[PDB]
RNA sequence: GGUCGCCUCCUAAAAGGUAACGGAGGCGCCCAAAGGUCCCCUCAGGCGGGACGGAAAUCCGCCGGAGAGCGCAAGGGUAG
RNA sequence: UCCCCCGUGCCCAUAGCGGCGUGGAACCACCCGUUCCCAUUCCGAACACGGAAGUGAAACGCGCCAGCGCCGAUGGUACUGGGCGGGCGACCGCCUGGGAGAGUAGGUCGGUGCGGGGGA
RNA sequence: CGCGGGGUGGAGCAGCCUGGUAGCUCGUCGGGCUCAUAACCCGAAGGUCGUCGGUUCAAAUCCGGCCCCCGCAACCA
RNA sequence: CGCGGGGUGGAGCAGCCUGGUAGCUCGUCGGGCUCAUAACCCGAAGGUCGUCGGUUCAAAUCCGGCCCCCGCAACCA
């Protein structure tokens, strides 16, 4: 479909080292990144103003796809929040996308940041899933320090077939997932 | 992100834009300039990458700084609380550490005035 | 109904009379009300306009 | 003082009380128990009252069960006033026993001990009463 | 893919504050980059860099010792 | 617990069950696609034409029109002629659409 | 003094109906979409994971038959 | 006319949850691809189309086991249509016919209809 | 239902008859004087002149519609 | 027993009708003036709205019960 570098690594190398450490039977056993999915949790635009686009042209800039909308489900009070308003944004990457996202993150996003110093270990779904999260976002090279208005984060997540964390843990780690401790 | 990790202000010249990080004062900007070549008065933004990658692997490497700096320090401070020295109970209270008076003023360490009647 | 929920009659472009009554939200839909409707009088339909009851 | 925390409804209609009692019939705690023979609406002062008479009899020691709770309301309408105009306010609680009903139990304090402390307390009680010892046959319930 | 809304996809050259050339694919053609996944302290083996025992600290602290046995 | 599958299935499915007609039900494999004639009354297939018992094969959607057309031609053979079209989980297009197409031309009516 | 028409529930004694100044609540509106249809989707809640972010904003995972929602009181109904 | 599979009804958990095992010849499914039809408030996930390299891992089909869930007698009793008796009274009791709920024994890992494909 | 006249700065407001100026008082800001307080005095910010359409070189000023507050009188099976 | 009103910073009162936002005077505390006190000037703190429930995204504000205070009523015999 399209020859990419993380691809290479997983299907060349992450691969065949998992089913040597975990034994696996049949080929589709072995544990395989499903989706990845950004969500800028804003809300800070919420009867605000309606420059979220701004989030999103920055978005879409660092994933290659169009970023959707969330809306409030419920009303809440204490957070002067209609049920209804626009509060944040989500993207999901799939196949090839996802892999570019991912190799730039690896590489050139995740180094980038104000003193790193690992992945968080315990941060594993319990069931073969994994969630970080940042609050730069001109971390990502193609966000020049002009483009931006105000910092933001977002939440990334990254679905695997993993039945477990240990699992887990082995796929993300042998792709460049830095852990901390 | 530029150098050591936040970018330092561009158009204003190297020997002061240095000074805008967590660890350099201008006694290193100085220095550090003369031992990579850096024209002293030369704006950040007239700086050829030539210039820059020499003297951005330089400093990163060179000196403690930021968040690392930062984190020393604050671990160097959790060291005295936890034996209990003066200058520890000193810092357990929010006083004034370098030995001084606390009838007038000392109000930086203790912040804004808490009259009462 | 009250002073802002109001009472009104759909009036036959074409020929001018009015073959439906209904109502609106003056607050709401502001506008006079645009609606195509069955005409017994041309005998077939008809873009209805909204008319003060 | 028993009575319900929180209530559903404020009036509660009177009802008959037909039948034996519906269940609670066996021993289920201690080693004797005092059971209903007639039936009654037992008000939450008498059941205080027996309560406090068992422990204050043997002063310090055994454990007293009490199989009964006061649920439903008990209206009043005041004094020197006529039919008519609503129905009257709630005055207190009582529980609905009926016969075979063991309404207290105690424990780990002597027989003879067991056997005063319950009979003072029925004394309290509106209804003729009988104490019992634990059987085969409320184990086997 | 839903395009009309999508930007484009070429390739691009990523070559950081260490020379190195990661080629892939963005938005940019042309993006630059500091420090990397290859010359980051974290990922080479470990680095001291400058970090080596916090200071002359503590008992490991030297320049004494006015005895002579 | 369902599955959306399921849902829009007995969704579809149960409308045109009301109106009383024939039922022309449709399954749309990977590799092929069926199509059977159910009285609901009795319950039972009175007329059934598919890619596998056709032994048919030649780009699927070409394919679909002609089980179609060969299921209206068995059809108008028995009576049948007034029928309902149970569109199945599946969305009233491509494969599922031509096999309507043809079973039309070929002389069912609906 | 309270009440006076309409609706929901109980009283009402397993069809319908049934009184009291019996026990509890509602209505005198509303919506040009909150209407017609075609197509698609499925809740609440719990646990786990997730920058700002909390009991609760938005995202991921597993559980979950309906305890959610259905403008409004209550009942019945209702995710086939 | 016995066996396996596919579509589809009926009985509406004795059919379900969970666990363990089995199945790719065929069917079916994941699967491969995004040119075309169609599609995503973002994503070929879904819907859709063109395919057949791989795999039964998932899903599904078929088994197996009774932890859960579900079903659940007989016997007895509550209550009761009708007919009576005792007690000042509260309430009890009798005949006749009907007869639960709970619980006990115990059952259950479905049964069947019509069509299609493939077998011995 | 039928009449009569208003909307003008934060509050009240003559400018409208007679088309060339968004003006007045009070309000807030700064400065003067002050035992201070007020009052006095100098300056200053602050408006699409209800809307929309229209005659006009130009109109808050003049017209048509419409919104809204007050007002006038009558009717209420 | 009935009907109407009320409870909000230490005192005395607004805000509730129309849900989102807590005001006024006094007192109090800190700093000025004065030899000192007051008067006077500058600056500040202080309530989680009787108490339980309920409605609502949200309750001093809307709804039910209870407690305390206030006014009216209580006649025909
Ligand atoms: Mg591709
Ligand atoms: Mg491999
Ligand atoms: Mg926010
Ligand atoms: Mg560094
Ligand atoms: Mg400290
Ligand atoms: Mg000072
Ligand atoms: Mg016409
Ligand atoms: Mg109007
Ligand atoms: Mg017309
Ligand atoms: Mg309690
Ligand atoms: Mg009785
Ligand atoms: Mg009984
Ligand atoms: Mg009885
Ligand atoms: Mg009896
Ligand atoms: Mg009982
Ligand atoms: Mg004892
Ligand atoms: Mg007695
Ligand atoms: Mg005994
Ligand atoms: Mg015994
Ligand atoms: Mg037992
Ligand atoms: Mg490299
Ligand atoms: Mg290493
Ligand atoms: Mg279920
Ligand atoms: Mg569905
Ligand atoms: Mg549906
Ligand atoms: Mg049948
Ligand atoms: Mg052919
Ligand atoms: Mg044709
Ligand atoms: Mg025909
Ligand atoms: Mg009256
Ligand atoms: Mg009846
Ligand atoms: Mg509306
Ligand atoms: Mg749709
Ligand atoms: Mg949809
Ligand atoms: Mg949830
Ligand atoms: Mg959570
Ligand atoms: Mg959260
Ligand atoms: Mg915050
Ligand atoms: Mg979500
Ligand atoms: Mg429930
Ligand atoms: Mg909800
Ligand atoms: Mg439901
Ligand atoms: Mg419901
Ligand atoms: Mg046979
Ligand atoms: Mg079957
Ligand atoms: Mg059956
Ligand atoms: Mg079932
Ligand atoms: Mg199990
Ligand atoms: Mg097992
Ligand atoms: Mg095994
Ligand atoms: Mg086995
Ligand atoms: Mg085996
Ligand atoms: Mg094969
Ligand atoms: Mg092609
Ligand atoms: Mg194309
Ligand atoms: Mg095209
Ligand atoms: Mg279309
Ligand atoms: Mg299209
Ligand atoms: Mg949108
Ligand atoms: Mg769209
Ligand atoms: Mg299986
Ligand atoms: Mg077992
Ligand atoms: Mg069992
Ligand atoms: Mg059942
Ligand atoms: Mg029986
Ligand atoms: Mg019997
Ligand atoms: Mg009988
Ligand atoms: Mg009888
Ligand atoms: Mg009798
Ligand atoms: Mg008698
Ligand atoms: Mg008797
Ligand atoms: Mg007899
Ligand atoms: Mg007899
Ligand atoms: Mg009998
Ligand atoms: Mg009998
Ligand atoms: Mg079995
Ligand atoms: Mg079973
Ligand atoms: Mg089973
Ligand atoms: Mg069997
Ligand atoms: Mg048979
Ligand atoms: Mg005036
Ligand atoms: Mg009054
Ligand atoms: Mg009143
Ligand atoms: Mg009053
Ligand atoms: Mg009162
Ligand atoms: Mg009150
Ligand atoms: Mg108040
Ligand atoms: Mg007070
Ligand atoms: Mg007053
Ligand atoms: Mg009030
Ligand atoms: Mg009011
Ligand atoms: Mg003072
Ligand atoms: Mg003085
Ligand atoms: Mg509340
Ligand atoms: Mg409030
Ligand atoms: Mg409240
Ligand atoms: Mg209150
Ligand atoms: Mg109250
Ligand atoms: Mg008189
Ligand atoms: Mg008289
Ligand atoms: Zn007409
Ligand atoms: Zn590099």
């Amino acid at each position: 479909p399209l020859d990419l570098a993380l691809k290479r690594k997983y299907y060349e190398e992450v691969r065949p080292e998992l089913i040597r450490r975990f034994g696996y039977q049949n080929v589709w056993e072995v544990p395989r990144l499903e989706k990845v999915v950004i969500n800028q949790g804003l809300g800070e635009a919420k009867e605000d103003a309606r420059i979220l686009e701004k989030a999103a042209q920055e978005l879409a800039l660092i994933t290659g796809q169009k970023p959707a909308v969330t809306r409030a489900k419920k009303s809440i009070s204490n957070f002067k929040l209609r049920k209804g308003m626009p509060i944040g944004l989500r993207v999901t990457l799939r196949r090839d996308r996802m892999w570019i996202f991912l190799e730039k993150l690896l590489n050139v996003a995740l180094p980038r940041i104000r003193d790193f110093r690992g992945l968080n270990p315990n941060s594993f779904d319990g069931r073969g899933n994994y969630n970080l999260g940042l609050r730069e976002q001109l971390i990502f090279p193609e966000i020049t320090y002009d483009m931006v208005d105000a910092l933001r984060g977002m939440d990334i997540a990254v679905v695997t077939t993993a039945e477990t964390d240990e699992e887990a843990r082995a796929l993300l780690e042998l792709l460049g997932f830095p852990f901390r401790k | 992100a530029r150098i050591a990790g936040v970018e330092i202000p561009r158009n204003k010249r190297v020997d002061v834009a240095l000074t805008y990080i967590y660890g350099i004062g201008k006694a290193r900007a100085k220095e550090a300039l003369e031992k990579t070549g850096i024209n002293p008065a030369t704006r950040v933004k007239d700086l050829t990458e030539a210039e820059v990658v020499r003297l951005r692997e330089y400093v990163e490497n060179t000196w403690k700084l930021e968040g690392e700096l930062r984190a020393e320090v604050a671990a160097n401070i959790k060291r005295l609380m936890d034996i209990g020295c003066y200058r520890g109970l000193r810092h357990r209270r929010g006083l004034p550490v370098r030995g001084q008076r606390t009838r007038t003023n000392a109000r930086t360490r203790k912040g804004p005035r808490k009259t009462v009647a | 109904a009250s002073e802002v929920r109001i009472k009104l009659l759909l009036e036959c472009t074409e020929c001018k009379r009015r073959n439906y009554a209904t109502e609106k939200n003056k607050r709401n839909t502001p506008n006079k009300l645009e609606l195509r409707k069955y005409c017994p009088w041309c005998r077939k339909h008809t873009v209805h306009r909204e008319v003060k009851i | 003082m028993l009575m319900p925390r929180r209530m559903k409804y404020r009036k509660q209609q009177r009802g008959r009380l037909k039948g034996a009692t519906k269940g609670g019939d066996y021993v289920a705690f201690g080693d004797f128990g005092l059971v209903a023979l007639e039936p009654a609406w037992i008000t939450a002062q008498q059941i205080e009252a027996a309560r406090v008479a068992m422990v204050r009899h043997f002063r310090r020691g055994g454990k007293i069960f009490i199989r009964i709770f006061p649920d439903k309301p008990y209206t009043k309408k005041p004094l020197e006033v006529r039919m008519g105009k609503g129905k009257g306010n709630v005055e207190g609680y009582v529980a609905v026993v009926k016969p075979g009903r063991v309404m207290f139990e105690v424990a780990g304090v002597t027989e003879e001990q067991a056997m005063e402390a319950l009979r003072i307390a029925g004394h309290k009680l509106p209804i003729k009463t009988k104490i019992v010892r634990r059987d085969a046959y409320d184990e086997a319930q | 893919m839903k395009e009309g809304i999508h930007p484009k996809l070429v390739p691009a050259r990523i070559i950081c504050g260490c020379g190195n050339v990661i080629e892939t694919y963005s938005t940019k053609p042309e993006i630059y980059v500091e420090v990397c996944s290859k010359c980051h302290p974290f990922y080479t083996g470990q680095q001291r860099f400058v970090d080596t025992e916090g200071r002359v600290e503590r008992f490991q602290r030297r320049y004494g010792d006015s005895y002579r046995k | 617990r369902l599955t959306a599958y399921e849902r829009r299935k007995f969704r579809v499915r149960n409308r045109i069950k009301r109106t009383g007609r024939l039922r022309l039900s449709v399954f749309r494999s990977l590799k092929h696609i069926y199509a059977q004639i159910i009285d609901d009354e009795k319950g039972v297939t009175l007329v059934s034409a598919s890619s596998l018992a056709l032994k048919l094969k030649g780009n699927k959607t070409e394919v679909a029109r002609q089980v179609g057309r060969a299921l209206a031609e068995k059809a108008l053979a028995l009576g049948i002629k007034q029928v309902a079209f149970d569109r199945g989980p599946y969305k009233y297009h491509g494969r599922v659409k031509a096999l309507a197409e043809g079973a039309r031309e070929g002389g069912l009516e609906f």
